[PDB]
């Protein structure tokens, strides 16, 4: 329950903002016209319980959700490390609805080497 | 019996349920940018008569560069 | 984005220093928060003061330090540079007086700290001090008077300044505050520090949780409000 | 450090 | 060049000194200013635009002078424009005990560009990423140099430093009459800059200096706000 | 071996482009931000022949592109469009749909069903103000 | 790879670092000085050329170091100035001295060891300037030197450096003039060698920059013409090139 | 000096007393007044001597005999720039008096020197004269060129906000003439408002009203309200930006009679501004074809006296506007006129079949032929 993350009151009414209320009226959103709002952007220090507001948020709207452990995703070898934020992705069409949940996205977001345009073009697959 | 070919979404060839539903109209301004696109991508499949007219090979290539968003 | 980084004096391919970058995330190490505000006649800057023991001898956990008699600095950041930008500081003014003779204004005073600071960004021989320090002074001429020299020897003329953890939302409350234009008299400055830190934190601020320094016009001295007037203006806050 | 590679194939 | 970008005293498979290019990128990435020669003087400009009204917009100013009769702007990190100007003041004063005539504005650029270019030849001592822009007013006739981290000095006529700044000269080339005079170049000197600031030209916003014949001197809030008013 | 296979994909890319293997009607769109680090092979005319240019909107594409994310928005009449198509501010398209997107949103947020023109200053502010960080010693 | 340092030896032994320099000369303008009895000519490009620069020395590629010597430089802007700075202080400093003009070749030894010192002592970069000299003295008049990054000169009776270094180098070979150099013959040939080495045609006036050195009434005047004279010099080679297409 | 600013005067304070024959006769008196003063004062002089002398209304001809006389007068003295100048100001005046063919030939001769020779913002402003002229003469393929010179030239030069308004406004009806795209047609326009509107120029409002036209042929007479009233709008608001407004809320109600109403109540704000009017003349005759359509939608047949009642047209104009519509494969029906009834209906398809048999036979026409040949062999 979002209940059980505790003290983050405003910063769990936002991320039910962005995230819950495409998914469940997309009336309202459909209704003004905008396109309804996609990602939620958790910052914060370390063990904080960023996972878990992420995670009660899935509990409550009942949608599957796939955590990605960011900085695993760069695996050396060129070209796995797009491939699996591809695979993430496609893997959403077939099962919808999915909170992706990435976890430290420092890694893939955020110059001259080869192994230095490997991030740069996981976050242009991102 | 010669079964027929199958190359419809090997390398996800649009289908015709994943139009992306992006009019030319709904795009804002790009005026010369969409006739410049719409002269060697779209004009030479429908009207091929016209540029053979002139004896230019439609243009082949385009690339869309620009500062991002 | 780590960059050629790992020495100061390699630029990064865009034209960014990123070691000088690293000193400002640096700063906020300290774990706290000073904001200055500067009214008609004052300047008051507020820290926070989270001594972390009943064993720390409460008295020299002062993040507030007097470099002269005229001019009172509060450092952000680690506690050793600090201390170190402050003991510079002081032969700075001392040497600026003996050599023109008069005291240095605020203004300098940060112009030769920041000077310092900035060698240190070129001639790869000292690790830059991770410490901002704002220097408030009564100017004669220019009424009261604050600066922030950062890391990296970028100082400026300051309305009213916060370096912090809480930085940001510090700087947002304050440029909210000032721009809804109000006499800002020493009771309002005082008060409008006190609010600052107060909002961006969350915290009821017991009398003993900051150090608030005050310098006027009327009496051009750096003093820092003894608890029991911290108490008595935190009430007025209240009210 | 970026590493490609081959593979082979057990029947 | 991969490798050899770092250190400044070795020289890439190519012959280029990268890492004096990269801080002329520190430099191509600052305060848009604006040079403009008009027959009657110099003028300069530059964008002082703070990023909160938290700032003291009268506490540092760009435009500065050195001498009576020499000012610079600066597009680049500042704290290393300071030590720029006060190796420049010095130089511009130790000119003038010497031969007791102020420094003509060719030999101050000459001495404050070969201030920069003492920190490009040693390892342990980052290059000046600051280009300047100095103007003068001597023997009868306005002179606009640019000095560089890289050490080369220019003789331009009207350029613009910083972000942007493609797009300023074009407008330049455009409207740059080699034959205005001082009172229509800083009308021309402040639009240039207007393609890049994003936001009104305030008067705490636009700092501008007039290099004429009588000196130089940072315009005052007033006057370029009845020049801004105008150009309005 | 790595810079060794990204220039085996770009050569292969070159060589069905135009190559000893000419194909009928098979044309070829590519879009990139830089547009001077590709390599001049790929930029000769007779593979990418026209390289269109897509320039940050004037003072002109911006309302032009302003009239086409709102026209379907529910904007409140006293919404003057042309209040922020004149600022001098060098907004991208994402940027003109993002003043859009979430201007709606701080309305969507407010439970108002129609945008009123206080949020597009609202939200006018935030889609610009993309400094932030700086840290005021480049400039 | 030793390329490292200017002061590491390949194992072939050779100094990578000197050679990255002297050949980072090709980047630079051109600079030419042709065969001349009782003169030599030194003609520079210049490079950037843009509309809004203000004209303000006329001499940004030739420096006069002596009264009776110039050089031109091909190379870094800033190591440019040093040497010719060091240069003029060098030759000054032998007629304090000596009370006598710095015999030319004096002047580039001592250049040239302090360029060659900085391939030796680590941590100095190597000097990347070529440059020109021309001058005359009483003991052989007239000369010509090439001085290179890597310290070693040479003299030249007619020689470039910079950009198509290769293509002037050999056409001054092609016409190559020995004994019959008069210094109009010299004015002639070097603008007509910039027209092929200066990839842009019609070698207009202000693009193009002679300094020819004379010796009159011994006072070795060294003049830098100004772009009327050039006019008519490219004007009279302009005139003469028509000339030749007659043989179609 | 003293000698040149006076004259500058006495031509204004006569243009406003109107002595053409003093000023004209000024223009020729001050002529060796113009020899004794500058080539730059005396060019802007008669300019606005010209400008001037070409202001007032008194057209009694010598508008184009003296411009001429001032052409030929440059010739001899050889000032260029100003031989240029008065040909570029004669090229203006040709257009206003709908002397465009001549118009047209000189500017050409202007344009043949100009495009070698400096003065490009010269260029611009008489590229500018053939772009429009070029439209009026309904040449809209070589007015779409000529204005991309003049914006291909415009993006070289200063371009004041002045002309920065022309190069646009003649860029709005370029692209309202060709009837294509209107959303690019206003944004021109609005662009062409603003830099006319800082300027001052009278011939701001003249942008307003085709954007008000543009937004009410783009199907959206909604919009005009607004702008109408808007904020830079309410300083021009009068009887033009009124005579749009009753015309867009004619296209909302759709009312051909209302339309009407609006036509003929308001005749010099409509019908004098001939891109006013080819456009909205195409509109209501459009609004009369889906109106028509629409009435026409239930009935199988119906009086042509019927169908006028429900336009609110005579008889002659729906008689005329349903033989058009008839005639051009718009609808499918009949005009009977001996039972006053338009007789709608179904057209059955090409029945394909008879069509490929048809292709066929001659087909296998072609076949009986080659059979011949062959036959011819024996
Ligand atoms: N603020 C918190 N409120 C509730 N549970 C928390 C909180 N912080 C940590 N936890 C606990 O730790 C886990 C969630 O931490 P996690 O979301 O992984 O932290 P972060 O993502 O910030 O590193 C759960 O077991 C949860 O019960």
């Amino acid at each position: 329950s979002y209940s059980e993350i505790g003290g983050l009151s405003e910063q769990i009414r936002e991320l039910r903002e962005v995230i819950e209320l495409p998914l469940t009226n997309p009336e309202l959103f459909q209704r003004v016209g905008i396109i309804p709002p996609k990602g939620c952007l958790l910052y914060g220090p370390p063990g904080t319980g960023k996972t878990l507001l992420a995670r009660a948020v899935a509990s409550q709207l009942d949608c599957n959700f796939l955590k990605v452990v960011s900085s695993s995703i760069v695996d050396k070898y060129i070209g796995e490390s797009a491939r699996l934020i591809r695979e993430m992705f496609n893997y959403a069409r077939d099962h919808q609805p999915c909170i992706i949940f990435m976890d430290e996205i420092d890694a893939i977001g955020g110059e001259g080497t080869s192994a230095d345009r490997e991030i740069q073009r996981t976050l242009m697959e991102l | 019996d010669v079964l027929p070919p199958e190359a419809d979404s090997s390398i996800m060839m649009l289908t015709s349920d994943q139009k992306p539903d992006v009019m030319y109209a709904d795009i804002g301004g790009m005026d010369i940018q969409k006739q410049e696109v719409r002269e060697a991508v779209e004009l030479p499949l429908t009207h091929f008569e016209l540029y053979k007219q002139i004896g230019i090979d439609p243009p082949r290539g385009v690339l869309m560069y620009g500062p991002p968003g | 984005s780590a960059g050629f980084d790992r020495h100061i004096t390699i630029f990064s391919p865009e034209g960014r220093l990123y070691q000088v970058e690293y000193a400002f995330k640096a700063i906020n190490q300290g774990g706290l928060t000073s904001v200055a505000v500067r009214g008609k006649d004052c300047a008051v800057i507020v820290t926070q003061k989270k001594v972390p023991d009943k064993l720390l001898d409460s008295s020299t956990v002062t993040h507030l330090f007097k470099i002269t008699e005229n001019i009172g600095c509060v450092m952000t950041g680690m506690t050793a540079d600090s201390r170190s930008q402050v003991q510079r500081a002081r032969y700075e003014a001392a040497n600026w007086k003996y050599k023109y003779g008069y005291e240095i204004p605020v203004d300098m005073l940060c112009k030769r700290i920041a000077d310092i600071s900035q060698v240190y960004t070129q001639n790869a021989e000292m690790r830059p001090l991770g410490c901002c320090m704002i220097l408030i002074g009564i100017d004669e001429e220019q009424g009261p008077q604050v600066y922030k020299c950062d890391p990296a020897g970028y100082y400026c003329g300051f309305k009213a300044t916060a370096a912090g953890v809480k930085q940001t939302e510090s700087t947002s409350f304050l440029e909210k505050k000032v721009k809804k234009k109000f006499d800002w008299t020493f009771e309002q400055t005082v008060e409008t520090a006190i609010t600052c830190l107060s909002t961006v934190l969350s915290i009821d601020f017991k009398p003993s949780e900051i150090e608030v320094g005050v310098v006027t016009v009327e009496n051009p001295k750096f003093r820092i409000l003894t608890e029991a007037e911290i108490d008595a203006h935190l009430v007025a806050l209240a009210e | 450090a970026x590493x490609x590679x081959x593979x082979x194939x057990x029947x | 060049e991969r490798g050899y970008s770092f250190s400044l005293t070795t020289f890439s498979p190519s012959g280029k000194l990268v890492q004096i290019e990269y801080a002329l990128a520190a430099v191509a990435g600052g305060a848009p200013s604006v040079g403009i020669k008009a027959a009657n003087g110099v003028v300069l400009a530059t964008e002082k635009k703070q990023k909160s009204i938290l700032y003291d917009e009268r506490s540092v100013h760009k435009v500065e002078p050195i001498t009576k009769h020499i000012g610079l702007v600066y597009s680049g990190m500042g704290p290393d424009y300071r030590v720029l100007v006060h190796r420049a003041r010095k130089l511009a004063q130790q000119y003038y005990l010497v031969y007791q005539e102020p420094i003509p504005t060719a030999q101050l650029v000459q001495r404050v560009a070969s201030v920069m270019q003492e920190y490009t030849q040693s390892g342990g001592v980052r290059p000046f990423g600051v280009s300047l822009l100095i103007c003068g007013w001597n023997e009868g006739r306005p002179y606009l140099f640019q000095s560089d981290p890289s050490g080369a000095y220019f003789a331009w006529k009207a350029t613009a430093m910083g972000k942007n700044y493609v797009n300023g000269k074009t407008f330049l080339e455009k409207r740059y009459n080699e034959d205005l005079e001082l009172e229509d170049a800083i009308h021309t000197a402040i639009l240039t800059l207007k393609e890049s600031f994003e936001g009104q030209m305030t008067e705490d916003n636009i700092e501008v200096g007039i290099c004429n014949e009588a000196g130089f001197r940072r315009l005052t809030p007033t006057e370029v706000k009845d020049y801004l008013a105008a150009i309005a | 071996g790595a810079d060794r296979e990204v220039q085996r994909i770009l050569l292969e890319l070159l060589n069905q482009m135009d190559g000893f293997d000419q194909n009928v009607n098979v044309k070829v769109i590519m879009a990139t931000n830089r547009a001077d680090t590709l390599d001049p092979a790929l930029l000769r005319p007779g593979r990418l022949d026209r390289k269109i240019e897509f320039p940050l909107p004037d003072r002109r594409q911006k309302r032009l592109i302003f009239s086409t994310i709102t026209s379907k928005m529910n904007l409140s009449e006293e919404v003057d469009l042309e209040d922020y198509v004149a600022r001098p501010d060098k907004i991208s398209g994402a940027d003109i749909n993002s003043i859009c997107q979430e201007s709606g949103m701080l309305a969507v947020r407010e439970n108002r069903y129609i945008v009123l023109a206080k949020d597009f200053e609202k939200a006018y502010k935030t889609v610009i103000k993309k400094d932030e960080q700086e840290h005021e010693f480049y400039k | 790879r030793y390329d490292s340092r200017t002061t590491i030896f390949s194992p072939e032994g050779r100094l990578y670092q000197v050679e990255y320099a002297m050949e980072a000369i090709g980047h630079a303008g051109t600079c030419l000085g042709i065969l001349a009895n009782d003169g030599v000519l030194l003609a520079a490009e210049r490079r950037n050329i843009h509309k809004l620069l203000d004209e303000v020395f006329f001499s940004e590629k030739i420096y006069k170091l002596n009264e009776d010597m110039a050089c031109s430089v091909a190379g870094i802007t800033s190591d440019a100035n040093v040497l010719t700075n060091e240069l003029r202080l060098i030759a000054q400093r032998y007629l304090l001295q000596y009370q006598e003009p710095i015999p030319c070749e004096q002047l580039v030894t001592a250049l040239c060891d302090i360029k060659q010192a900085y391939t030796q002592f680590g941590g100095k970069r190597p000097f990347g300037v070529s440059l020109l000299y021309i001058g005359w003295d009483k003991h052989y008049g007239f000369q010509l030197y090439q001085s290179d990054p890597s310290g070693n000169y040479g003299g030249w009776k007619a020689t470039c450096i910079g950009n198509n270094s290769a293509a002037a180098v050999s056409m001054l070979k092609q016409d190559y003039k020995e004994g019959e150099m008069t210094l109009k013959s010299a004015l002639a040939l070097a603008i007509k060698v910039l027209n092929k080495t200066m990839d842009v045609s019609k070698l207009s006036a202000e693009k193009v920059e002679i300094a020819t050195l004379t010796r009159e009434n011994g006072k070795t005047v060294i003049r830098v013409l100004k772009q009327k004279e050039v006019e008519q010099l490219i004007k009279k080679h302009e005139e003469e090139e028509a000339k030749a297409e007659r043989e179609k | 000096q003293v000698k040149e600013q006076s004259i500058l005067e006495l031509g204004s304070l006569l243009a406003k007393t109107g002595q053409a024959a003093e000023l004209g006769g000024l223009l020729k008196y001050v002529r060796p007044f113009l020899n004794s003063i500058s080539k730059a004062k005396a060019a802007r002089l008669v300019r606005s001597l010209l400008d001037l002398f070409l202001d007032m209304e008194a057209a009694t001809g010598q508008e184009v005999e003296l411009c001429l006389e001032c052409i030929e007068w440059a010739k001899s003295e050889k000032r260029t720039f100003l031989r240029q100048a008065l040909e570029a100001r004669l090229v203006s005046l040709y257009f206003d008096t709908k002397r465009y063919q001549e118009a047209l030939h000189l500017g050409s001769q202007l344009l043949r020197e100009l495009k070698k020779m400096d003065d490009k913002a010269l260029l611009v402003e008489v590229q500018l004269l053939e772009s429009k002229t070029y439209h009026a003469l309904s040449n809209l393929p070589k007015a779409r060129a000529a204005l991309t010179s003049a914006r291909t030239t415009a993006n070289a030069i200063y371009c004041p906000p002045k002309l920065q308004a022309t190069l646009d406004m003649q860029s709005g009806i370029i692209h309202a003439a060709e009837e294509k795209d209107w959303k690019t047609a206003y944004s021109y326009f609005y662009e062409a408002f603003e830099g006319y509107d800082s300027i001052d120029s009278p011939k701001a409002i003249t942008s307003l009203k085709y954007m008000l036209l543009c937004k009410i042929m783009l199907n959206t007479p909604e919009d005009v309200q607004a702008l109408v009233s808007g904020k830079l709008a309410l300083r021009y608001a009068g009887r033009q930006t009124e005579a749009l407004k009753c015309v867009a809320q004619a296209s909302k109600n759709r009312s051909l009679a209302d339309f009407e109403k609006a036509l003929t109540d308001y005749r010099a704000e409509l019908r004098d501004d001939p891109i006013i009017s080819t456009h909205l003349a195409k509109l209501y005759d459009n609004l009369l074809e889906q109106n028509l359509i629409r009435v026409i939608e239930p009935f199988s047949r119906v009086q042509i006296e019927h169908i006028s009642s429900l336009i609110k047209l005579s008889k002659a104009d729906v008689e005329r506007k349903l033989s058009q519509m008839i005639l051009d494969k718009k609808f499918h029906g009949i005009l009977d006129q001996g039972e006053g009834v338009l007789i709608i209906f179904d057209e059955p398809p090409v029945d394909k079949t008879y069509e490929a048999a048809l292709e066929t036979i001659q087909n296998m026409s072609k076949v009986v032929d080659s059979l011949y040949n062959k036959a011819k062999k024996l």
